[PDB]
């Protein structure tokens, strides 16, 4: 049962490792010590 | 293991005056798939090279 | 993906063009959200 459980995760894992960053929000006009949010998606389809 | 298709499709190349030669370039596509580590498909994507 | 394919491009072209089913994705989201409950309330029967 463990092998079915392991491979069911390992199929999903590779899509996450291939995620592509599209844009990032700088703190309006400020610099240094920023939280700097970023947005990313799956390449294989634009779904996620 | 990977699998693929070629799409066969029609739509009119409609002219504003209307036309008979409604043909030439269509948004046909080419599609790819693969089966994962348990045999279910996922990468059923459209590269359309 | 079916709801998106019924939306992103038209059904028909000619003197009249269109047929994109406006509500299709948001109408589909409620079914996706519903399905979680039947599984988790039967995982509770498995673990019971």
């Amino acid at each position: 049962v463990a092998q079915k459980a392991v491979l069911g995760y390992l199929n999903n894992f590779e899509e996450v490792s291939n995620l592509e960053i599209i844009a990032g929000y700088q703190d309006g006009i400020d610099i240094e010590n920023d939280k700097t949010y970023f947005v990313a998606r799956t390449r294989m389809q634009p779904y996620r | 293991l990977y699998i693929s298709w070629f799409e066969v499709a029609e739509e009119k190349e409609t002219d504003s005056d209307g036309n008979i030669i409604v043909s030439g370039r269509y948004r046909t596509k080419i599609r790819l798939a693969h089966l994962g580590f348990d045999g279910v498909w996922s990468s059923g994507t459209t590269l359309r090279e | 993906t079916a709801a998106a394919a019924l939306d992103v491009i038209p059904n028909i072209y000619g003197l009249a063009v269109g047929g994109s089913h406006w509500g299709a994705p948001l109408n589909a989201a409620a079914e996706i959200i519903m399905i979680k409950y039947q599984a988790d309330s039967s995982k509770s029967e498995s673990l019971s």
